[PDB]
């Protein structure tokens, strides 16, 4: 009664028989915005079930040489579903998330993925190699939406910070000999009650292989990793027309 | 003994009428909940500058 679990939100239900408990980001469940914390004077929309549900957005293939991937969050879920819509029509957005990364293999396979939540995950460039050029990461890299982006220098999280310390962030590992999925529940985290789901990304989801995937030849070599996230306590205010970016 | 219009004659009132009072404004005014109102007769939005 700790390795098996079921997550049910909206009209979606995730099952898992090898999970390793659930992490609750910074030990705080997602809440709605207080009356004294808010400033936007208009009564917000709380679609509830139409947006607070499990969107299974992407699948990556883990290979004996994969570097790792990340997904910026507020964004990843735009354009997809009713959530996407409310995020485009409204200026202000607010919401916590239930992230469930899954990836299974056999008892004869081995490997270990680090799954973390890095708030305000600002990306940096290699500065033209030498460090004299003041380059900047492109829209395609800082806000990749679904499909995420692949890391080029995971050791420093493409941002000059050691991944060795990335665990001071809500994390969970996917050790194949132990489990087959991670489950983080992040609350809304920003220095503001609401912000634009479009141009600001509250945090990134990191999935990095720290202990390389490996298996004797002959065992199914296609080992996918699938991301499934679900917004929680979604609130929207500041209604205008629909906006893409 | 008097002439009436002299007993009334409000001439000499040193105090100013006012009409408005000063209230405490330590913080900005709060916003209370509102709901839809579909009714004839009450038109807040209509003014006369």
């Amino acid at each position: 009664s700790d390795r098996v679990a079921q997550l049910t939100i909206g009209n979606s239900t995730i099952t898992t028989q090898e999970a390793a408990n659930i992490i609750v980001g910074y030990g705080e469940w997602p809440s709605y915005c207080s009356d004294d914390d808010a400033t936007a004077v208009d009564k917000p929309t709380r679609p509830d079930v139409s947006v607070n549900r499990f969107y299974t957005l992407d699948t990556k293939l883990w290979e004996k040489s994969s570097k790792g991937w990340y997904w910026k969050f507020p964004d990843v879920l735009t354009e997809t579903g009713v959530f996407g819509q409310n995020a485009q029509f409204h200026y202000l957005y607010r919401s916590g998330f239930c992230i469930h990364v899954q990836c299974n293999a056999s008892k004869f396979h081995q490997g270990a993925l680090l799954v973390a939540i890095l708030p305000e995950y600002v990306i940096g460039t290699v500065a033209g190699g030498t460090g004299t050029e003041d380059s900047h990461p492109p829209y395609k890299q800082t806000q990749p939406g679904a499909d995420g982006f692949e890391l080029q220098h995971p050791y420093v999280l493409d941002a000059g910070i050691p991944i060795s310390q990335l665990t001071v962030c809500p994390h969970q590992w996917i050790n194949l000999r132990t489990n087959n999925c991670a489950t983080i529940i992040v609350p809304y985290m920003n220095t503001l009650p609401f912000d634009s789901a479009l141009n600001h990304c509250n945090f990134g989801l990191l999935v990095v292989p720290i202990s390389p995937l490996d298996f004797d030849q002959g065992a199914t070599p296609v080992i996918p990793i699938t991301i499934t996230l679900a917004p929680m306590c979604s609130e929207f205010a500041g209604l205008r027309q629909a906006v893409t970016q | 003994d008097r002439v009436a219009d002299v007993i009334e004659s409000s001439i000499g009132d040193s105090v100013s009428r006012a009409l408005t009072q000063a209230l405490p404004a330590p913080t900005g005014q709060n916003t209370q909940v509102s709901s839809h109102r579909l009714d004839t007769g009450e038109v807040p939005a209509l003014q006369a500058a």
